C-alpha cells in the first residue's frame, strides 16, 4: 500500500508564457494504498504547491527525510523537458515518499493528492484553522566530498555540452563536404568523375553525420543521467539542511 | 529521530552510490551501440561506393 | 526478339572475407518477360549468424547524357529464398517466376537519351541486422510468339 | 574564358574548403578539453573514495 | 512515395504563457517519399507559420 501508490502527473495543463508560468499537473493517485482516500484522485497541481508540500513534509518530518522536490527553474527555463524535470522530480520524489510510509503519510499530501485545491487551503484546514562530533564530521566530510563530486558533476556535464554543441561543424565541416565535394563534381560534367566526387559528397556528410550522431547518441545520455544525481545531490543537500 | 534519520540516510546511501552505477551503466550501453553501429554506419556507406 | 545466340549462366564466388564465402548461380543472363530464374546459393564458408536470405529484382532508370546523369531506382521484388542460418556444404534452390511482376524489357540507350535496366540482387541479413549484397545486371526481353 | 572562370570559381570554393578543414582542427578541441577534465573528473573521485569496487 | 511520407509531430515546445504562446512542434518528416528531400526532416514549427504555410 505504502509503495503501492499509483501516480501519474500528466496533463501538461501548461499555463501558457509570463516568463515563469507554471505547469499544472494532473496528479492522479490510483492508490491502493489505504494511505490515499480516494482509489484515484486527481488533482491538478501547480508548480508552487507542490514546492511549497514538499517543504511542508520537510516540515512535518522532523529529520525524517524529504527527498528533492518538483524541478526548479532555477536553471530551467520552462522547457517541456523541464517542466517534464518538474513532473517527473515531482514523480520521483512522490514516489518515493510513497514507499516510504511516513512522508506518503503528511495529511496536507493525501489532501492534496486527493484533493484539487492546491496545498494551501489543505493546510489551514488541517490544524484545523556517535556523539555530536563524529557526526558533524561526517557530515562535513560528507558533505564536502559531494560538494566536489558535484563540482566535478557539473564540470562533466560541461563537458557534456560541449560534445553536443561540438556536433558542430563536423557537421558543418561534413556537410559542407558533401556539398563541396558535390561542387567540383557538378562542375565536373565528366559523369563518372561527377559521380564519384559526389559520392564523396554523400560520404562526408554520412560518415558526418554519424559523427554528428554520436553527441546525442551517448553524450546525451550521460548528461541527462549525470544531472540526475546533481538532482538528487541538490536534494540531499537540502536533506541535510532540514536536518540541521 | 534525529539519529534515526542519519542511519536511514545511510541506508539511502548505500542505496545511491549502489544506484548510480548501473544509471551508467546503461549509460555505457547507450555509448557502446552507437559506436559499434557507428561503425556498422560506415560499413553500410561502403556497401553502396563498392556499389558504386 | 527472338532466344539469343549466346545465354551463358551467371557464376560467381564472393565473400566477405573470413566469415563469409558462397558461390551463386543463375542459370541464364538473358530472360524474356515469362521465364524463371532458376538458380542456387551455395554456403563455402559461414562465421556468420544468417537470418534469412532475399533475391531482389531491382529496376533503374537512367535518363541524360554524360555528367547529366539522373537514375531512378525502383525494387519490384522482395523474394525470400531462405530462412534461417546454413552451414557449409549447403546448397539452397532458388525458383522466382518472373510472370508475377510485370517486368518492362532491357533498354539500351534509346536514342542516346535513356535505359532501363535489370538487376538480381542478393541480399543475405544476420541476426544484428547486417546487409550483405552482390547486384548482377539481367536482360529482360520480349518474347516473339511463334 | 571558360577556363578561367571555372577555376576562379573551383578557386573560392578551395578557399572555401581550406578554411573548412581550419575549423575541423579547432573542431576537435574540447572535445579534447572536454574529455581531459572528463577523465580528471571520473579519475578525482576514484583517488578520494574508499571502496575498493 | 507521395502518401509515403511519414510525419511525427511531437515535441510540444510549448512555449510558456504570453496568453497566446505558440507551441512549436517537432515536424519530423521521415519521408520516403521522393517530394522531401530529406529521409528525416526535423524542422520546429510555430503556429503561426503552419497557418500561413
Amino acid at each position: 500500500a505504502r509503495p503501492t501508490f499509483h501516480i501519474t502527473v500528466g496533463d501538461p495543463h501548461k499555463v501558457g508564457d509570463l516568463a515563469t508560468s507554471h505547469i499544472v499537473y494532473s496528479v492522479r493517485t490510483k492508490t491502493t494504498s489505504k494511505a490515499y482516500k480516494q482509489p484515484e484522485f486527481e488533482v491538478k497541481r501547480r508548480y508552487r504547491d507542490f514546492l511549497w508540500l514538499y517543504n511542508t513534509l520537510h516540515s512535518n518530518n522532523p529529520g525524517v527525510v524529504v527527498p528533492p522536490p518538483p524541478e526548479k527553474q532555477a536553471v530551467g527555463r520552462f522547457e517541456s523537458n523541464f517542466v517534464e524535470s518538474r513532473r517527473a522530480a515531482l514523480e520521483k520524489m512522490l514516489n518515493k515518499i510513497a514507499a516510504h510510509p511516513t512522508l506518503q503519510l503528511d495529511a496536507d499530501l493525501k489532501l492534496f493528492l486527493e484533493s484539487e485545491s492546491f496545498n494551501i487551503d489543505v493546510k489551514h484546514k488541517e490544524r484545523k484553522e556517535n556523539k555530536f562530533v563524529e557526526q558533524d564530521d561526517w557530515f562535513h566530510d560528507r558533505r564536502v566530498y559531494l560538494d566536489a563530486l558535484e563540482n566535478q558533476l557539473k564540470a562533466l556535464l560541461k563537458a557534456m555540452d560541449n560534445m553536443v554543441a561540438q556536433r558542430k561543424a563536423m557537421a558543418e565541416a561534413a556537410a559542407d563536404f558533401s556539398a563541396s565535394l558535390h561542387a567540383l563534381s557538378t562542375v565536373e560534367l565528366s559523369p563518372t568523375l561527377s559521380g564519384p566526387l559526389d559520392a564523396l559528397s554523400e560520404l562526408q556528410l554520412a560518415i558526418r553525420d554519424v559523427y554528428e550522431r554520436q553527441a546525442q547518441q551517448d553524450v546525451l545520455t550521460f548528461g541527462i543521467i549525470i544531472e540526475e544525481y546533481i538532482r538528487l545531490i541538490g536534494s540531499v543537500k537540502q536533506a541535510f539542511s532540514q536536518r540541521q | 529521530l534525529f539519529e534515526d534519520m542519519g542511519r536511514l540516510l545511510r541506508s539511502e546511501l548505500d542505496r545511491f552510490e549502489r544506484e548510480k552505477v548501473e544509471d551508467f551503466k546503461s549509460g555505457v550501453e547507450t555509448f557502446l551501440e552507437s559506436a559499434v553501429e557507428a561503425q556498422k554506419e560506415l560499413i553500410e556507406k561502403w556497401e553502396t561506393f563498392l556499389m558504386q | 526478339r527472338i532466344p539469343p545466340e549466346l545465354n551463358s549462366s551467371i557464376k560467381m564466388d564472393v565473400g566477405i572475407e573470413d566469415c563469409l564465402h558462397i558461390e551463386f548461380e543463375y542459370s541464364k543472363s538473358k530472360y524474356h518477360l515469362k521465364d524463371v530464374i532458376v538458380g542456387r546459393i551455395y554456403f563455402l564458408l559461414v562465421r556468420l549468424k544468417i537470418k534469412h536470405m532475399e533475391l531482389s529484382i531491382i529496376r533503374r532508370e537512367t535518363t541524360g547524357v554524360a555528367p547529366n546523369q539522373y537514375n531512378e531506382s525502383e525494387t519490384l521484388v522482395r523474394f525470400e529464398i531462405m530462412d534461417g542460418s546454413p552451414s557449409r556444404g549447403e546448397t539452397i534452390p532458388i525458383r522466382l517466376f518472373l510472370g508475377g511482376f510485370d517486368l518492362t524489357p532491357t533498354f539500351r540507350d534509346v536514342n542516346k537519351k535513356f535505359s532501363t535496366r535489370y538487376y538480381l540482387s542478393l541480399v543475405l541479413i544476420d541476426e544484428d541486422a547486417r546487409r550483405y549484397f552482390k547486384q548482377s545486371e539481367i536482360i529482360l526481353y520480349r518474347q516473339p510468339p511463334e
